[PDB]
DNA sequence: GTCCTATCGATCTTCGGAAGAGATTCAGAG
DNA sequence: CTCTGAATCTCTTCCCGCGCGCCGTAGGAC
């Protein structure tokens, strides 16, 4: 084993037992690897946008004889990075470019062309790119896209029981879904009618489509059924006979004949009557008249003379009619198959449903039920059919939808076109007639081998494909009517559609998410993120249990424990840490191929559909590490059934305990004590933690932190080896080792750390190094810690001591009560930074204008701003003090104030400017400094570069003529010609001379461009003339009512702020932070948080020991033996350490990293048992009962019985009770209605419901009930009548009316309604 | 109205009327100029289906829009509609002089006293403090006065300091269900931002302190205040309306103080001794001499009020405990000692504060109810009841009772394996067999738990009740009943499909242990279950409610007596066998219909129209009397209104 | 560029609501 | 031949507050 020297700070112990044998793969590849998909030009064109093109190109006009095609599209690079169009407010994005062939034909000629023009990659639009953290810049704002589930394209069969009818029976009913196209539907009447109905029209006799498919009555009824013969040879109307047919009912008629009689009247027939009557060769049977004259004929048969028709298909026979039409020369009659429980007469009862007759009447039948208001017509029915289910317009089942329907079809292929055939249809039909007769089984709706996801690289398609729908309407009609001869490409094409699509679909879409950037784990969160809603899907309001509850094939694939409960519970889902996307779309999950009787490490994945095929090992199998089961008897997995299934019987292997959860529970230790309802609460709580000031680690994790906190995207990760060269907590600069070094590179790599900067929930995520001057790392080690992040290990809170008692009742069932220790030493302190800004446009009356010289102020404000009306950066404000010096023309002072209650340090000043106005003096200054620091930057990058490649060409001048005096006489630039011989190092040196020079062009060329983008005048787009951004840093401490949580859905407001004094402290002196309910523990059943708190005090019991060993001067061997102890301890753990390999340096580095306390890991489902536990609380002097006495501060008395007492990992909430408090006396009030405005941000009043209406009018208030909804809300008159007497003291009120109910009146009276006041 | 920069906001009716406006404009100017039959019928078409969208948009064939699908409101949509102007601004509007803010507890306040925050008690008294600048001749005029008071000058305060000295203020939470969700309270300033509440109030509120916003509205007029002090007043809502219940039941926390402070022991310091007087218990306590459950004789002095109605006084010996002893000293003058000499739970308690309502009086429960809350989260402090793993109890014979159990599932298998049984048969056997195996698993988890305790009385150990921690939480009645040990410390036991099938495999786990991950996956199930049915169900409730009070928001007690004589009969109810309710729960509270007749003949009990309070339901419980017919709203004959009499008790 | 008129006056607006209530048709029904 | 059945049509309805946060006339003629 090896340990990475970002591991190698702090070896967290781990008491998994399992050993991992896949590690977690990248938690973000589910989105990059989509959009992946759809930027990447491809031969095989699908999956991206040359599939959007050829599904739309070519495009012709017929009228005009000439065409346009796709050739290519190169995608230019983005104007803006990131940080830039961020910064700026800009989008990013791409500017797509792609090659159309215009080519004319000629008339009276073949297609040969008289001329084509290949436009050079006309532009087409802008299309927004995935940043590597997989988030989409569309207006400065950062948004994640979630992935959609919904129903795959195919066909369903479906039935329920008493919501229909009620009557015990089931209606089944089939759907063809297709990817783009139109629904049909296929349906039994309850009266075994069968009717289809295309996008949920109106029903319509199935057996149309077979008329509309051109199909004669005889053709469907050979189609659909089995014919029964009977002959009038050798005697009259003898039956052939199917001795099959014939079973289970009651032989109700005589049947007779060849000596032995097989069945007579009024019995049932068996197999070994079946067996005679084969040995009888019963082909011709005699049977009575009465029998024959219940069948159904299954073909036409005219009178052969006169021409007429005496049998026609599906006609019901009789003894007279059978006389007749075997006297006109038929002998031979053919008719259908009817058992009742076998060989249902459905098709037959639609025909004697259908009004239609033939495909004339079919046509018309459908264009008159399709378009009310349309006149049905030969050619035109045609172009309605078609294009209803065989038209590539308006029909396209994807290559998925194929695959499931041929699947569904039992085909032996998956290959298919995406257009319906006859023949499918019929298949379609076939099966339908089949479940109706009960020879199969109704599909699972929810059931995940029915449901695909899509993810961006598809929406985004799907969109861009409308764009082009749209854009080749419009072409084809330019190109019918245009002269084709002077128009170029561009002239055919124009961008507005596509770029309108594409923007609102980024912009505005009910998918694309704003980011809730409140810590990594939200990030992670959020981009795994699995949506049931969405274009497509279904509603919050429009969801019943069935999709909301969990389901058997969720397992490995959906986490059934993070889901957002409220109003949509289920709807959204988290996908699981190891679960995949096929390649289809549908979710799978990797599993251990089971070989025989051992398990290897092999890993196949399994999809939703094909799990139920193979029985599947429980993860928590032992095995005798040779892969064989050590338990004679495993409990598997085979159908949504689990039960115990013998050894060397099992197929495969569940892959690792952590396969069912997500991220989100994952990082939950002892997640296997918490009852789902706290494990949900504690996972949605998680992802809501403020990253505090000084966040450390957690004691007691899960390892999951090593992956969540380094693929957040959030830390800056060593993308090469090498060693540090400076840091200055802002730039770290890492010597790349040449091994990895490109050879004309600069082999020196720059990392500009982010600072405070705002994050979409107004918190600061600065990165803060890690890393040491002169440190070795290796690729992917985390060099600077982000936010909630630290020493590359993910920890959003504090590990505060917390103890279970009741104490005086300041924690009463949820409230927390805090030391002020806690508050002293800063633990929970946050920053918080916000962004306001002033904004000034060119109105009808001038241009405005900013400036400290504003009217009707006086310089106390003015002591904040500057010479040019801005505040200086660094100055301390509060709430009403002037920020901006704008003014209005015609003069008016409209200038940024800042908003009442809000107070702290302005720390960033951004002023954009649209040009064409004058910069103001301050705009001037600022412009300079970000002008000198670019230069600076830039400048700084080549002199590096210029003195490693100088040194590296010295290093080369050692061998080959080495001259120190003419090496050092003359300046370094002037080695054109230095001595040496004719050799390849000249070679070289004329190589990195070349390099030096297109270094030096590109220092030129790059600092002209920032110097002109920096210069530019901002595009304030509309109608504005400048804007000036303020930023304010407050540092929010933590006050009564902010909201703290733990790990295991415990929360609670903070109750009271305790005094150092009042607080229990232990026989040693040392006083508890946090005095917690245990009443809350039993009931919620959250037992998790007590067995960590007990091991958490373990885990600082240990650190207790190693401070006392560091402060004390111990010998380092002393001291590793007893590390080395307390990594040893536990059962046959998967982790081993042997800590003799760290030369007592890294030893040192341990202790020092490890004296607050050894970090434990406790997996998921592969956790520490209490027996360990007991273990390690023996390796410390803490007591093995994890209780400790406790003595109140107040009176020295001592607590009867001992207390729990530990180190409980606390988060705080981002629901501070600042951002919650608010109260108005008198402001806005709105204009439509004059009740008060509402909400925060504007000066509002809370609303009165009718709940409290109703509650007020349960006590006899009525005063109180006029007073409330006549003077404070409503009547204009009074509220300043009773603003009077309140101040001067009368407090007696006159209602009046409320004007509300006025303007009622007018929207009555607006109608042709005259209601009015009554007199008497 | 316009928005940020030179444009109007988009208004709905606006675009209506001008399309209605064009359409007709251009009508008269077609009229004028003689165009052809079709095109004027043409245009009238169009001008009348302009009209049906500027009436009732969404009624055409199609509603009309001028962005991505989203209809314009016409007047229609305006009037109905539950953003219409009925149920969005009439029925309820926003209201001046409010605010909201997170509540938190303190416990040190009494039963009619609430903390506001200093900042929230300014800006919404602002206009009183100006009514006091002006008396006080410390400012000139609202000009200054206002400036005063964003100087917060520390004279301000004092001013406020004097304002709200008796001038209440409603707080109400959201949602408010029934009437005992919005209350008058007197204010008192806290320095912090958080709204202060009282613990026994918590409950009716059903205010959890985990983060819960709520509301407060200052009662401005003379009228109105005097109304919250008379009828919205903490201490005037002790009694549910919907039934005799206390509203100011024992919370979770102080209960299991009361438990803890009176609960006895067999042997423990300071037994047998006798004690003077209640008093000198209490000093024993603190000075350490003896413990709170120790077993005493204490002399005990009570007081019983006559029939007339005045106290006597008797003093006598007891035997009980000293915690008991030191809580007599709380408990008012008029009750017996028999109450406080039991171990006092949720349920026990519970009547006591309900007698003393009885006997005493509102004005001396309320008090007796603050010096229970009180007594008991300081007792509860210094119990220190604390919970761990150590606490959670395993019984050893649990191993077993699982090894044989699903030995005997094995021979019902077995039966299938031979083809002996049935196919549902097998899962009908297997299912019951499981259930008996969770019953003995829970009594025997049950039976460890009480009896993990036994002690030695000066000689041979003897057992008690457990003062294991979770079994005085489940003992008191405050949190983790039976069904919640069970899973904590028994088996998880059975679980339910989706369908509502039961598992053939129960969850023979329990959290202390920890559950595998097929276990969890199967508690996923009935997790999600029960938080979709809270989810969905919270809204049916809240229509229903909507849809009672919009039928019977007319009905008030309006006359007296209306003068009939029917009525209903009540009786027990005897269904299933045994009865599920006695008479005295139907009948009290109403008058009688008719004379209530002697259990016999010819003689009769009560008057024919006298109200059958608790002591004459008691006298109908000393007689056979199982069905009385009293008066009913129903059948009251009142015009326009329901009488008193029919009524009858009002339950607050 | 400004400012205009008009609003699928050559499409297909979504199929993942349930129910509950009338209102409106039809159907043997004499 | 309609009457007095069902059956098949459309319309109405769906808890309370509270915060974020974006996003918000269009194409065509002088
Ligand atoms: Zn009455």
């Amino acid at each position: 084993m090896v340990y990475s020297y970002t591991e190698k700070k702090r070896i967290r112990k781990d008491f998994g037992k399992r050993p991992q044998v896949l590690d977690v793969p990248y938690l973000l590849s589910i989105q990059l690897d989509s959009f992946q998909k759809f930027i990447e030009q491809d031969p095989e064109g699908q999956y991206g946008l040359e599939a959007a093109f050829r599904s739309v190109f070519p495009i012709q006009s017929y009228s005009g004889n000439s065409e346009l095609q796709y050739v290519s599209y190169r995608l230019g690079e983005p104007v803006f990075d990131v940080q830039e169009c961020q910064i700026r407010g800009v989008t990013y994005s791409a500017p797509l470019r792609v090659k159309l062939r215009l080519v004319i034909y000629e008339r009276e000629a073949p297609e040969g062309t008289v001329k084509d023009i290949k436009e050079q990659e006309v532009y087409m639009g802008e299309i927004p790119l995935m940043t590597d953290n997989g988030t989409f810049v569309i207006n400065g704002t950062e948004r994640v896209i979630v992935s959609q589930l919904h129903r795959s394209p195919g066909v369903f069969f479906d039935s329920d029981k008493g919501k229909t009818h009620s009557s015990g029976k089931v209606l089944y009913n089939a759907r063809i879904i297709p990817y783009r196209g139109s629904w049909l539907d296929f349906e039994f009447d309850p009266k075994d009618n069968l009717f289809v109905r295309i996008d949920r029209r109106r029903k319509l006799p199935a057996t149309i489509i077979l008329r509309a498919l051109n199909y004669t009555t005889e053709q469907i009824l050979d189609l659909f059924f089995e014919k029964v013969i009977f002959e009038i040879r050798d005697n009259k109307l003898q039956m052939e006979l199917v001795p099959e047919r014939l079973r289970g009912e009651t032989a109700s008629f005589d049947i007779e004949a060849n000596g032995k009689v097989y069945v007579e009247k009024g019995r049932r027939i068996t197999a070994r009557h079946i067996r005679q009557l084969e040995k009888d060769d019963v082909k011709l049977i005699e049977v009575p008249v009465e029998y024959i004259a219940g069948k159904v004929v299954a073909k036409d048969y005219i009178d052969e003379s006169t021409g007429e028709l005496i049998c026609a298909a599906n006609m019901e026979l009789s003894l007279d009619l059978l006389a007749k039409l075997s006297q006109s020369g038929h002998k031979r009659i053919e008719t259908l198959f009817t058992n009742d429980l076998d060989h249902g007469p459905y098709i037959s009862e639609t025909l004697r449903v259908d009004p239609t007759n033939d495909r004339l009447s079919a046509l018309v039948e459908i264009y008159r039920m399709m378009r009310p208001g349309e006149p049905p017509t030969r050619e035109a029915a045609e172009s309605l059919f078609e294009n209803l289910f065989f038209s590539e317009d308006r029909y396209d089942l994807s290559a998925v939808g194929r695959m499931k329907f041929n699947r569904s079809l039992l085909r032996e292929e998956i290959e298919g076109s995406g257009i319906l055939s006859k023949d499918d249809i019929i298949d379609v039909m076939k099966k339908l007639i089949d479940i109706r007769n009960g020879k199969g089984e109704v599909d699972d709706i929810d059931h995940l081998g029915n449901r695909r996801i899509r993810s961006v690289g598809e929406m985004a398609e799907n969109q861009f494909r409308v764009g082009l729908v749209r854009v080749e309407r419009a072409v084809k009609e330019r190109l019918s009517l245009g002269d084709l001869d002077t128009l170029m490409p561009q002239d055919m094409i124009n961008a507005k559609p596509i770029s309108a699509a594409v923007k609102e679909f980024f912009g505005s879409s009910q998918l694309s998410q704003f980011m809730d950037q409140n810590n990594p784990l939200s990030e992670i969160t959020h981009k795994r993120r699995i949506s049931a809603l969405g274009p497509g899907g279904l509603t919050r309001e429009r969801a019943g249990f069935e999709v909301r509850d969990v389901h058997p094939t969720h397992y490995g694939r959906v986490c059934p424990i993070e889901t957002p409960e409220g109003p949509n519970i289920g709807l959204i889902n988290s996908l699981s840490v190891y679960a995949q996307t096929n390649e289809y779309g549908f979710l799978e999950t990797p599993y251990r191929k089971v070989t025989d009787g051992v398990v290897t490490d092999e890993i196949h994945y399994l999809s939703a559909i094909e799990e139920g095929n193979y029985v599947i090992a429980q993860a928590n199998s032992n095995l005798d590490e040779e892969g064989h089961f050590v338990e004679d008897l495993v409990t598997c997995r085979s159908k949504g059934e689990s039960s115990l299934f013998s050894r060397d019987q099992v197929d495969y292997m569940d892959v690792s305990t952590q396969q069912v959860v997500s991220v989100g529970a994952s990082l939950i230790p002892f997640l296997e004590h918490d009852d789902a309802n706290r494990a949900l609460m504690g996972a949605n709580m998680q992802r809501q933690a403020v990253p505090t000031l000084r966040a450390d680690k957690p004691l007691v994790g899960t390892g999951m932190e090593r992956a969540v906190a380094v693929d957040s995207g959030v830390t800056a990760v060593a993308k090469r080896g090498g060693v540090v060269q400076y840091v200055d907590a802002s730039r770290i600069v890492i010597k790349v080792n040449e091994d990895e070094m490109y050879p004309g590179e600069a082999g020196i790599d720059i990392y500009n750390l982010t600072k405070y900067t705002r994050s979409n929930q107004n918190t600061c995520i600065n990165q803060m190094p890690c890393v040491s001057l002169g440190e070795p790392v290796e690729r992917g080690d985390v060099l600077a810690d982000g936010p909630s992040t630290d020493l590359g290990e993910l920890a959003l809170g504090q590990n505060m001591r917390v103890a279970f008692m009741p104490w005086n009742g300041y924690n009463f069932e949820d409230s927390i009560l805090v030391s002020e220790r806690v508050v002293q030493e800063d633990r929970f302190t946050t920053i918080h930074i916000q962004e306001l800004a002033c904004v000034s446009r060119d109105t009808k009356l001038g241009p405005e204008e900013i400036t400290a010289d504003i009217p009707n102020v006086g310089e106390a404000a003015l002591s904040k701003l500057d010479e040019s009306g801005i505040v200086y950066i660094g100055a301390e404000v509060t709430g009403g003090d002037i920020l901006v010096g704008k003014v209005t023309p015609k003069v008016k002072d409209s200038s940024l104030r800042v908003p009442n209650g809000v107070s702290g340090t302005v720390i960033d000043v951004q002023v954009f400017t649209r040009d064409g106005v004058e910069k103001d003096k301050r705009a001037l200054e600022i412009e300079e400094m970000q002008l000198k620091q670019a230069k600076k930057d830039l400048s700084e990058e080549l002199q590096i570069l210029e003195a490693g490649l100088f040194s590296r060409i010295r290093a080369v001048l050692v061998a080959g003529g080495v001259e120190a005096e003419k090496l050092d006489k003359l300046p370094r630039d002037r080695w054109l010609e230095l001595g040496l011989t004719d050799e390849e190092k000249q070679n070289q040196l004329e190589q990195l001379a070349e390099q030096y020079d297109e270094l030096k062009h590109e220092f030129e060329k790059k600092l002209e461009a920032k110097r002109r983008k920096i210069t530019q005048g901002d595009d304030l787009a509309p109608g504005v003339l400048k804007i000036v951004k303020v930023y304010l840093a407050v540092k929010r401490r933590i006050q009564p009512g902010d909201k703290m949580a733990g790990r295991h859905g415990n929360k609670g407001v903070i109750s009271k702020i305790n005094p150092i004094e009042d607080m229990p402290y232990d026989e040693n002196g040392t006083p508890v932070d946090i005095v917690l309910n245990p009443l809350g523990v039993p009931s919620r059943m959250n037992i998790g948080q007590i067995l960590e708190t007990h091991l958490g005090m373990a885990a600082k019991g240990i650190g207790d020991k190693i401070n006392a060993m560091l402060k004390q001067q111990q010998e380092v061997a002393k001291l590793r033996e007893f590390i080395q102890r307390a990594y040893d301890l536990g059962a046959d753990v998967r982790q081993k350490v042997d800590l003799s390999t760290f030369s007592d340096e890294e030893v040192m580095r341990l202790a020092e990293n490890l004296r607050k306390g050894m970090p434990i890991a406790t997996p998921v489902f592969d956790g520490a048992k209490e027996a360990e536990i007991k273990e390690l609380l023996k390796l410390g002097d803490l007591p093995t009962s994890g209780q400790i006495r406790l003595y109140d501060g107040r009176t020295g008395e001592q607590f009867e019985r001992p207390v729990t007492v530990g180190y409980m990992y606390m988060l705080k909430l981002n629901h501070l009770v600042d951002d919650k408090m608010h109260a108005r006396s008198t402001g806005s009030y709105s204009l439509v209605t004059q009740q008060p405005l509402g909400g925060k941000a504007q000066f509002g009043g809370q609303r009165f419901g009718e709940m409290e209406v109703w509650a007020l009018e349960a006590y006899g208030a009525a005063y109180t009930l006029q007073e409330m909804l006549t003077v404070k809300s409503d009547d204009v008159n009074g509220r300043t009548k009773m603003y009077k007497n309140i101040v001067d003291g009368n407090h007696q009120m006159e209602p009046g009316m409320p004007e509300s109910f006025n303007v009622l009146l007018k929207e009555i009276r607006s109608l042709g309604i005259n209601i009015e006041l009554e007199d008497e | 109205v316009p928005l940020d920069g030179g444009r109007f906001a988009t208004s709905d009716l606006n675009d209506l009327y001008r399309r209605v406006i064009n359409r007709n404009n251009r009508l008269k100017r077609l009229l004028d100029l003689a165009a052809p039959d079709i095109i004027v019928r043409n245009e009238k078409r169009m001008l009348q289906e302009a009209v049906d969208a500027l009436l009732d948009n969404g009624r055409r064939g199609r509603a009309i829009t001028g962005s991505n699908k989203r209809p314009l409101k016409s007047l229609a949509d305006m009037i109905k509609g539950k953003q219409g102007r009925f149920r969005q601004n009439l029925l309820g509007k926003r209201v001046d002089y409010s605010g909201r803010s997170v509540i938190t507890v303190g416990p040190y306040l009494r039963l009619h006293q609430c903390g506001l925050p200093k900042k929230m008690a300014l800006e919404l008294f602002k206009p009183f403090i100006y009514g006091k600048l002006e008396l006080r001749g410390l400012a000139t005029t609202i000009k200054a006065a206002k400036k005063m008071v964003e100087r917060e000058e520390a004279v301000v305060w004092d001013i406020l300091d004097e304002v709200i000295r008796e001038h209440p203020v409603l707080l109400n939470r959201a949602p408010t269900l029934h009437r005992l969700g919005i209350q008058a309270f007197e204010p008192v300033l806290i320095e912090g931002k958080a709204i202060q509440l009282h613990p026994l109030v918590c409950a009716a509120y059903n205010a959890d302190f985990d983060g819960d916003q709520m509301a407060v509205h200052v009662p401005l007029t003379l009228e109105a205040q005097l109304e919250a002090r008379a009828l919205m007043m903490s201490t005037n809502n002790i009694l549910s309306p919907a039934n005799g219940e206390p509203i100011i039941v024992p919370s979770q926390d102080v209960v299991l103080g009361l438990y803890y402070m009176t609960r006895d022991c067999v042997n423990a310091k300071g037994e047998g001794m006798v004690l003077t007087g209640p008093k000198e218990a209490e000093r024993l306590y603190r000075s350490g001499l003896a413990s709170l459950h120790a077993r005493v004789k204490v002399r005990i002095t009570e007081y019983e009020k006559d029939a007339n109605g005045e106290l006597v006084a008797k003093t006598s010996l007891k035997d009980t405990t000293v915690g008991r002893a030191i809580l007599w000293m709380i408990v008012p003058k008029g009750l017996p000692y028999s109450i406080v000499n039991q171990a006092l739970g949720k349920k026990a308690i519970s009547k006591m504060l309900n007698t003393c309502y009885r006997i005493l009086g509102l004005k001396p429960t309320v008090i007796f109810a603050d010096q229970i809350m009180y007594t008991g989260f300081a007792y509860a402090a210094r119990s220190g009841a604390s919970v761990g793993i150590d606490d959670m109890v395993i019984p050893e014979k649990k191993h077993e009772i699982i090894s044989e159990a699903e030995a005997e599932v094995a021979e019902i298998q077995e039966q299938f394996q031979s083809g002996l049984v049935t196919a549902g048969e097998r899962y009908n056997k297997v299912i019951d067999i499981w259930a008996a195996a969770n019953d003995r698993v829970s009594k025997a988890m049950m039976d460890n738990l009480q009896t993990e305790t036994v002690i030695n009385r000066d000689g041979q150990e003897e057992k008690q009740v457990s003062f294991n921690s979770i079994y005085m939480m489940a003992d008191s009645g405050a949190r983790g009943s039976a069904a919640q040990i069970r899973q904590l410390a028994g088996m998880r036991g059975l679980m339910a499909k989706p369908d509502g099938s039961i598992i053939e495999t129960p969850i023979t786990a329990n959290f202390r242990e920890g559950l595998n991950v097929l276990q969890y996956f199967i508690s996923t199930h009935g997790a999600r279950k029960g938080l979709a049915d809270t989810a969905l169900k919270t809204a049916n409730s809240g229509y229903l409610t909507r849809r009672l009070v919009d039928v019977a928001q007319d009905l008030v007690v309006t006359e007296d007596d209306c003068g009939t004589h029917e009525g209903i009969m009540m009786t027990p109810v005897i269904e299933g066998g045994d009865v599920k309710e006695p008479l005295r729960d139907r009948v009290l509270g109403r008058v009688t219909a008719e004379d209530v007749l002697k259990p016999g003949t010819a003689d009769i009990l009560v008057p024919r129209n006298t109200l059958l309070h608790e002591q004459w339901c008691d006298l109908l419980e000393e007689n056979s009397v199982d069905a009385v017919k009293v008066r009913s709203v129903v059948s009251c004959d009142t015009d326009f209104g329901v009488c008193a009499h029919c009524y009858g008790r009002d339950l607050a």
